[PDB]
């Protein structure tokens, strides 16, 4: 173990800007046709969810609040992104994680969010759906769901490696990293390795690059079979070029630790 | 870049 | 209810670039006078702490590693900031929190950090000592030590209000916030009084809007469900003090928080 990897817990998107989120939510809701528009009482319940999360209240979100959150994230694609941001923030909370990601009903949740990861989608929706998936690994239910749904989610992640949206790429790299944390924890890794390598090949953002290298170091750590697979495959050859990268320093340093294992 |  | 206050858990400084922290620690250690230089072995142990914290390990730092951290934050004041940054990150971990903030040894720890608040000292040290104090609120032992050392801590922190940078104002604001969380949950009136004094004093001086926001959140947290705290806030003129914040366009969170507070005052 070194200062980069192996990560033992999920890397999350924790920035909390509830005023901005709630502001935009109300503004965009106002542009909805009347049939789809959330009511004043619906908006109060979403505000309350944000209050509980942002104030770290011991009061748990209600069934009624989580039902409204579900309704909110099912609104027209042009205006869903603030409600997705409430979800991204809320999904780390045990009550919310369990009621969206549990065994029986989680497939409905993930399939909905995966629909928002379509390459022609609104980039804000793609970004927030990815960040939400990153965040749901903090809970046991979220972790189970991400593993059972991994074929679908990894397929969709890979398709977003295109272009140059740095924030989406960072979220992709973080999704790979959170998967690596799960495989590190237990004993699959070959699939996770193709994911990391495929994205790493194309991404330009150095934060995304860094998180992919952390994902790779985490994936092979403390598993002699995984190190040997990586060595046999010649992973060292594909990441050698990062060993020369001078800024940020963390990229070359993380890469040199991986190269030390291989 | 979202907000807003 | 509102999305601003009362906060029920500490607000913390969580940001971490261990690469930069370790880089600067190793770099500046070379410039240290011979008898105060950390050894090659000490540096390995400090890296091990940072590894455990940054990877969120389930393993506890060793007592040896914590002794080295103590040694490191006692290095010359001009080169101590990287070690203070390791402490700032580490002090949230329950076993580190307990090892520095417990009833037996806590006063020695707090006294050392209080000394680093001296405004005639180095601003990086003032900043990191404040952020470290904010972070020790996450643990039961840190909470108890902050309450026991409150009078001294706030009196020394207060003195940083003049000729300090915005990051110091943000950390001072967060210190008051984290104290407010404690007093809200358990009404101690003399403590709430001093917290209100800290808030009022910094508001007179503060220009940075994040610092301003955190002071408003602290004030809201203090006066929630406590008529005595409202009463004391009134005596200090805090009600008239915060009125300028009603007209702040950006960020909206400042005027919005202020409007909820003015409803209680
Ligand atoms: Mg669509």
């Amino acid at each position: 173990m070194n200062i980069y990897f192996p990560k033992k817990e999920a890397v999350t998107f924790d920035q909390a800007n509830p005023t901005q989120i709630l502001g935009k939510l109300k503004e965009l809701n106002g542009t909805a046709p009347e049939e789809k528009k959330l009511t004043e009482d619906d908006l109060i319940l979403l505000e309350k969810i944000l209050s509980l999360i942002c104030n770290s209240s011991s009061e748990k979100p209600t069934v009624q609040q989580l039902q409204i959150l579900w309704k909110a994230i099912n609104c027209p694609e042009d205006i869903v992104f603030p409600a997705l941001d409430i979800l991204r923030l809320s999904i780390k909370h045990p009550s919310v994680n369990e009621n969206f990601c549990n065994e029986k009903e989680g497939a409905q949740f993930s399939s909905h969010l995966i629909n928002l990861l379509n390459p022609k989608g609104k980039p804000a929706n793609q970004l927030l759906a990815l960040r939400t998936f990153c965040n749901c690994f903090v809970g046991q239910a979220g972790q189970k769901l991400m593993m059972s749904q991994r074929e679908s989610l990894m397929s969709h992640a890979i398709e977003l490696k295109s272009g140059s949206n740095k924030n989406i790429h960072i979220a992709l790299a973080t999704l790979a990293l959170n998967y690596s944390v799960c495989f590190h924890k237990d004993h699959g890794k070959a699939q996770c390795l193709s994911l990391i390598s495929t994205i790493l090949e194309v991404v330009q953002d150095l934060e995304a690059t860094f998180r992919l290298l952390v994902a790779l170091g985490t994936l092979i750590s403390d598993d002699s079979n995984a190190v040997q697979l990586a060595k046999s495959l010649g992973v060292d050859s594909q990441i050698k070029k990062y060993s020369s990268v001078s800024e940020p320093a963390k990229v070359s340093e993380c890469c040199r630790f991986i190269l030390n294992l291989l | 870049d979202l907000y807003g």
